[PDB]
């Protein structure tokens, strides 16, 4: 009695794969391309209700100058100081970046006019900059549009001899980052493509078989990049680099590793003495719930992104669930459809190497043997990743994470060939009050602010309207001076109810020091005000290093509850499977011992060997991953131990060592180098994610899985199955005759 | 009380799984590592499998002593009679 769900899919194999088939094309070819869809859907960097952009936002809108929050500076550089030519360019360029109303909203022009003129020029005055703020939050489809109209308006134009202009900040930054991303994920996918044809045809030695698997995992990924652009394009969720890197290349990874998981169990069963039909039944009853428990555990855990609070996390949630369980849902479907009907064309899919495995044999009966030496040796190598972590530090400026001639690099190397970081990231505090502040009460009010803002350790200068050049400049006569004027448009509201304060910092604002000293600059403030008519007004502080200030507050948030969620689903998964508590927890804790080898690994190959430190996204991104596809690994061999069991412990465990030993090995082969494979790529983040992935499971492949959880299991003994009730050994047989 | 025959059929089957060995080739003047070519670490799954289906245990200090089919035969013999 064939169960109804293989024979169904045999039966109507060829309707199956023509439904597929059509349904993929159906998919690829109603909306844009995923690299289109991905551009159009980008998301905003940072949370709406981030400190930081609320308080920009309020600048802005109390000013009455723009409705943004991100900004980029025009750095202009000449061989020779600048003079009148330069000064008549900058005045056009201003000029024409103020026509373009819906890309640029506001430019502070700070070098033109006289009064100010002196902070936006280089001491060696060859140098000199410009703030201009572009519409669009940072990292949105309508940032990046701005940034290269901007770029645009300043590259594409006529220039004085010797005189160059370049664009640099953080929108510009993140817009090159995504075009980095989308420019090299073809790459990233025909190195990922050539790897494993490679791998499959040394795996399989065929090249029939490796033409079906290709085509599996071509079939995967279609419908993958499909189901995620078609959701996109409808706005259904955001894009970022980042989610369609990781699609593509889980999509490719798990079809691949679906696909040699079904097609070894179906060649295992051959090599046993199996029909053709038999083998294929076998290989679904052996199979097809491991790889759907396979896929499940991966979309959980991709969907535990989706309850995070950093925008760039949380986006990719959704997309990396539903393009997870489309490719499971073709694995499951479409493989075994596909495996029978060639399987029913002559010498297709038989096993080609008729040979058995002996180092499996070997080192089953080592890990069943002397269990507890094995095991503390793996886990001694599991945990020598952990002296790496001391030595561990994250950066946060994305200079390096990006080709060095990029126009955005060029940029940021022009403006600190002639300029402090401090100067190219100014923090922005307002004070908002709701009377008109043009009396010189609030006038030496706002000095004392300024003052006290000033007394604060770290920070440079501050730029307000009694110090329009960071330093201090009451007559009567000089309140209408023409120059009094201009100050108070250029530093207070239009309506007179706030004052503008640019604090510089002294030093690198961007840093941990910068972040406390923000929170030192709201204290000056607040105590500054106190005790005055000033004292019922709102303080608003903003700029780059609140930004990154917020970023880091969430960074730790993000880590903990993506690992504490996919932790607990993971472990819920393997539980309703394997239907043993102490199974399903040696499962996940065998891989969460794991990633710290994994994370030493990559902080040794990045940190000390490459050079670049990790990024501080690489390692929320790399650990969901990790965590599911060890998991799943560690799941097909316990679910092959419970299938060979009925032997007795300590023999079921050795026969699910040659069962599931060389495909597995295989499959995390596979997955490990074409994640491995985004290292290609020119934005150096996903190569990083990719890299870490690969090397989690690599050391998940060779260690936690062949020596680890098997020396758990013999520990174990009838334990391991709890609380499922089995033998240690089965009943002792009379001798045979 | 498993005569010598009954236990070359038992030792046979599990020599199959380990090794691939045929049975024919086992009989008790045929030695482990000299006719048979069973490494060390093969006869450590042997002694598993047959301490699990049937019961006999052997130690890992005792494995190394036995050399050929026979003296595994007396040595599972000299389990069962003591009983
Ligand atoms: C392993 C052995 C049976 C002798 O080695 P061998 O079987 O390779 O000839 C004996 O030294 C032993 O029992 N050692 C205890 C465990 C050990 O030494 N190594 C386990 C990892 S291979």
């Amino acid at each position: 009695p064939r169960p109804r769900l293989p024979w169904f899919l045999r039966t109507f194999a060829v309707p199956i794969i023509l439904a597929w088939v059509a349904v993929v094309a159906i998919l690829n070819t109603v909306v844009p391309t995923l690299d289109e869809v991905g551009e159009m859907r980008a998301v905003s960097m940072a949370p709406n209700d981030a400190p930081s952009t609320l308080a920009i936002k309020r600048v802005g809108q109390v000013f009455e100058e723009y409705d943004t929050s991100s900004s980029v500076m025009i750095v202009l550089e000449g061989e020779e100081p600048l003079g009148i030519e330069a000064h008549a360019f900058y005045d056009k360029m201003v000029a024409d970046l103020r026509a373009d109303t819906e890309h640029v909203q506001h430019v502070q022009d700070f070098w033109g006019d006289t009064l100010t003129a002196s902070g936006a020029q280089s001491v060696d005055g060859k140098a000199a900059y410009v703030q201009v703020y572009i519409a669009g939050d940072q990292g949105e489809s309508l940032a990046n549009e701005s940034v290269e109209a901007v770029r645009k308006i300043a590259t594409e134009r006529e220039t004085p001899s010797g005189v160059k202009a370049y664009v640099t900040g953080a929108a510009a930054t993140s817009a090159d980052q995504r075009a980095e991303g989308d420019a090299s994920m073809k790459l990233i996918e025909g190195v990922t493509f050539a790897v494993i044809t490679v791998m499959l045809l040394a795996v399989y030695r065929s090249v029939i078989t490796t033409l079906i698997v290709l085509a599996m995992v071509v079939l995967g990924l279609s419908g993958a990049r499909g189901i995620v652009a078609f959701l996109g394009f409808y706005n259904v969720f955001g894009l970022t680099t980042f989610a369609t890197n990781m699609v593509v290349t889980l999509a490719i990874a798990a079809a691949t590793d679906y696909a040699i998981f079904l097609i070894g169990r179906y060649q295992e069963a051959r090599r046993a003495g199996e029909d053709r039909e038999s083998a294929y039944y076998t290989m679904f009853h052996g199979t097809a719930h491991v790889v759907l428990a396979s896929g499940l555990t991966i979309a959980g855990a991709t969907l535990c992104l989706h309850f995070t609070r950093l925008p760039y996390f949380q986006t990719m949630g959704v997309p990396l669930a539903i393009g997870m369980l489309i490719v499971v849902a073709a694995a499951l479907t479409a493989g075994p459809a596909v495996i029978s009907v060639v399987s029913r064309f002559g010498k297709t899919l038989e096993p080609k190497r008729f040979s058995r495995s002996p180092g499996w044999h070997r080192v089953g009966t080592a890990t069943v043997r002397w269990p507890g030496a094995i095991l503390v040796c793996a886990v001694v190598a599991a945990l020598i990743g952990l002296l790496a972590l001391p030595g561990y530090y994250t950066t946060y400026d994305d200079r390096r994470y990006l080709p060095d001639d990029v126009p955005a690099n060029v940029g940021y190397d022009a403006a600190f060939r002639h300029f402090s970081q401090a100067k190219m990231n100014p923090d922005l505090m307002m004070v908002e009050t709701d009377r008109d502040l043009r009396n010189p009460a609030d006038f030496l009010v706002i000095d004392k602010i300024a003052k006290a803002l000033k007394n604060v350790h770290g920070i440079a200068q501050v730029q307000t309207i009694t110090r329009p050049d960071g330093d201090p400049i009451l007559p009567p006569e000089a309140f209408e001076t023409d120059d009094f004027q201009r100050g108070m448009k250029l530093f207070m509201s239009p309506d007179g109810h706030a004052v503008r304060f640019t604090i510089i910092h002294q030093g690198d604002p961007l840093t941990e020091e910068g972040t406390a000293r923000m929170d030192e600059l709201k204290v000056a403030a607040a105590d500054a005000i106190k005790g005055t008519p000033f004292e019922g007004a709102r303080i608003y502080l903003g700029g780059s290093a609140a930004t990154y200030n917020d970023m880091q507050i969430g960074a730790d948030y993000d880590l903990i509850i993506v690992a504490a969620s996919a932790l607990i689903l993971i472990f819920i998964i393997m539980m309703v499977l394997t239907r043993a508590v102490v199974a399903a927890a040696v499962i996940v804790g065998t891989v969460v011992l794991s990633l710290a080898s994994a994370f030493g690994l990559s902080v040794l190959l990045w940190q000390h060997i490459v050079g670049i430190p990790l990024h501080w996204m690489v390692l929320p991104m790399s650990v969901i991953v990790l965590l599911a596809v060890g998991a799943d690994y560690n799941l097909l061999l316990v679910s092959r131990m419970k299938e060979e069991i009925h032997a007795g412990i300590r023999t079921g465990i050795i026969r699910a060592m040659v069962g599931t030993g060389a495909v597995v090995t295989a499959a995390g082969l596979v997955f490990a180098f074409t994640m491995a494979s985004m290292a290609v790529s020119s934005l150096i983040t996903i190569g990083q994610v990719g890299t870490t992935i690969g090397l989690g499971l690599l050391f998940d492949t060779l260690v936690v899985r062949s020596l680890m959880t098997p020396s758990i299991a013999t520990l174990l003994g009838r334990w391991f199955w709890w609380p499922q009730r089995v033998r240690e050994r089965p009943v002792p047989s009379k001798w045979p005759t | 009380a498993a005569t010598q025959e009954e236990i070359i059929a038992g030792l046979a089957e599990i020599i199959e799984e380990v090794t691939g060995i045929e049975p024919s080739e086992v009989t008790p003047e045929k030695s482990f590592v000299d006719d048979l070519d069973i490494d060390s670490l093969s006869m450590v799954e042997i002694a598993v499998q047959t301490e699990d289906k049937y019961g006999v245990k052997i130690p890992d200090e005792d494995l190394a002593g036995l050399r050929t089919v026979g003296d595994v035969v007396a040595y599972i013999q000299k389990l069962e009679e003591e009983n």
